[PDB]
C-alpha cells in the first residue's frame, strides 16, 4: 500500500538525488511573457517554450542577491530537491540551468492562481473545503518527511490550484534533506513553530505547526497569530495561546490543539504514530485517502480558464528587465546548480 | 470582531519569507 509505495518512492528519489539533471535548457529557447509572482528571493514569469509551444512558470533568482541573502546553499537545496521529488501535489521541474546573472528553475506552470488569493477574495472556505485542500498538504509531508526532507514554507502564497482544483505545492526554497536537528532561521512570521523563533534545534514537527497555521487560517479567513509587524506576532506565537472563531467544529478546534502544540512531545504528526494520528483523527473522517492520493475526488472549485497562457488568477506585477551580464558573477558558489 | 481587526491590520497581502 502506502508502504511499498514509499519504499518505492525513496528508492526513485534517492537516484536523482545522488545524480542531480544539470544544464537542461537555455534562457533563449523561451518566450518570457508576464511575471506570475514575486517573493524575497525569486522572480517567477510566465514563459513559453519556443520548440513545443508549451507554457511553464519560470522562476528567476539573481545570483548576486542570493549571496546577499544569505541563500546560497538554501538555492542548491532547492533545485537538487525539486528535481529529484515525484508527487501528485508537488510542482514539477522540467528544466534548470543558469547564466552569468542569474538561475532559473523552469516549472510547470500551474493556472488556478495561488490559493492566497482565492482565499482572501472569499473571506474563508467552508470546513469541507479547507478539509480538501488540507488532506493533499498532509499526504504531501508525509511522502516529504519519509525522504528525510523538511519543507519549511508551508503558506496560502506558496500553494497553487491546478486546472482540476487540485493543490501544487511550489516554493522549495526552505526545503531541506536532513536526518537529525537544524537550526536555521527561516519560513514566514504567521507560519513559524515557537521552537524555531526561540532558536532551538528544530525537526520536521515544524510543517505540521504549520500544517495547523494552514487550516485555521482556511477556515477561519485570517492567521491564529496576526499583528502588524513581525515581532508582534512572534510574541503572540510564544505565546501560544490560540482563540478559535465561533462557527469552528468541535472536531476541528480539537484537531487544531493538537497541531498548534507548543510540547513537542504532544504535537501531532512527531508522535510514536506518525501522520496517522492526523489521518484517523474525527476531522478527516469523511476523507478517503487514496481517493484523494488518486485525484479521484471533486473538487470544491475549478478555476476559470480562458485559454493556455492565460493569467487572469494572479495579480498584476511590476516587470523588471532579465540582465545577463558579459560577465560570469558567483561561478564558484553555484558550481553545482 | 476578530476579522475587522484582521482586514484593518497592515499584514493581509501576500507575504514573504523572512532571513536572517
Ligand atoms: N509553478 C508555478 N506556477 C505558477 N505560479 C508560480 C509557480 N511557482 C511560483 N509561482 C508564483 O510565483 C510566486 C513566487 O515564487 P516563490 O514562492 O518560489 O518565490 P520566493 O522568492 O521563494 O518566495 P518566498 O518569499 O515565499 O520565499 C509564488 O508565490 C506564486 O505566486
Ligand atoms: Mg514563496
Ligand atoms: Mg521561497
Amino acid at each position: 500500500g502506502v508502504k511499498e509505495f514509499l519504499a518505492k518512492a525513496k528508492e526513485d528519489f534517492l537516484k536523482k538525488w545522488e545524480s542531480p539533471a544539470q544544464n537542461t535548457a537555455h534562457l533563449d529557447q523561451f518566450e518570457r511573457i508576464k511575471t506570475l509572482g514575486t517573493g524575497s528571493f525569486g522572480r517567477v514569469m510566465l514563459v513559453k517554450h519556443k520548440e513545443t509551444g508549451n507554457h511553464y512558470a519560470m522562476k528567476i533568482l539573481d545570483k548576486q542577491k542570493v549571496v546577499k541573502l544569505k541563500q546560497i546553499e538554501h538555492t542548491l537545496n532547492e533545485k537538487r530537491i525539486l528535481q529529484a521529488v515525484n508527487f501528485p501535489f508537488l510542482v514539477k521541474l522540467e528544466f534548470s540551468f543558469k547564466d552569468n546573472s542569474n538561475l532559473y528553475m523552469v516549472m510547470e506552470y500551474v493556472p488556478g492562481g495561488e490559493m492566497f488569493s482565492h482565499l482572501r477574495r472569499i473571506g474563508r472556505f467552508s470546513e469541507p473545503h479547507a478539509r480538501f485542500y488540507a488532506a493533499q498538504i498532509v499526504l504531501t509531508f508525509e511522502y516529504l518527511h519519509s525522504l528525510d526532507l523538511i519543507y519549511r514554507d508551508l503558506k496560502p502564497e506558496n500553494l497553487l490550484i491546478d486546472q482540476q482544483g487540485y493543490i501544487q505545492v511550489t516554493d522549495f526554497g526552505f526545503a531541506k534533506r536532513v536526518k537529525g536537528r537544524t537550526w536555521t532561521l527561516c519560513g514566514t512570521p504567521e507560519y513559524l513553530a515557537p521552537e524555531i523563533i526561540l532558536s532551538k534545534g528544530y525537526n520536521k514537527a515544524v510543517d505540521w505547526w504549520a500544517l495547523g497555521v494552514l487550516i485555521y487560517e482556511m477556515a477561519a479567513g485570517y492567521p491564529p497569530f496576526f499583528a502588524d509587524q513581525p515581532i508582534q506576532i512572534y510574541e503572540k506565537i510564544v505565546s501560544g495561546k490560540v482563540r478559535f472563531p465561533s462557527h469552528f467544529s468541535s472536531d476541528l478546534k480539537d484537531l487544531l490543539r493538537n497541531l498548534l502544540q507548543v510540547d513537542l512531545t504532544k504535537r501531532f504528526g512527531n508522535l510514536k504514530n506518525g501522520v496517522n494520528d492526523i489521518k484517523n483523527h474525527k476531522w478527516f473522517a469523511t476523507t478517503d485517502w487514496i481517493a484523494i492520493y488518486q485525484r479521484k475526488v471533486e473538487a470544491p472549485f475549478i478555476p476559470k480558464f480562458k485559454g493556455p497562457g492565460d493569467t487572469s488568477n494572479f495579480d498584476d506585477y511590476e516587470e523588471e528587465e532579465i540582465r545577463v551580464s558579459i560577465n560570469e558573477k558567483c561561478g564558484k558558489e553555484f558550481s553545482e546548480f | 470582531t476578530t476579522y475587522a481587526d484582521f482586514i484593518a491590520s497592515g499584514r493581509t497581502g501576500r507575504r514573504n519569507a523572512i532571513h536572517d
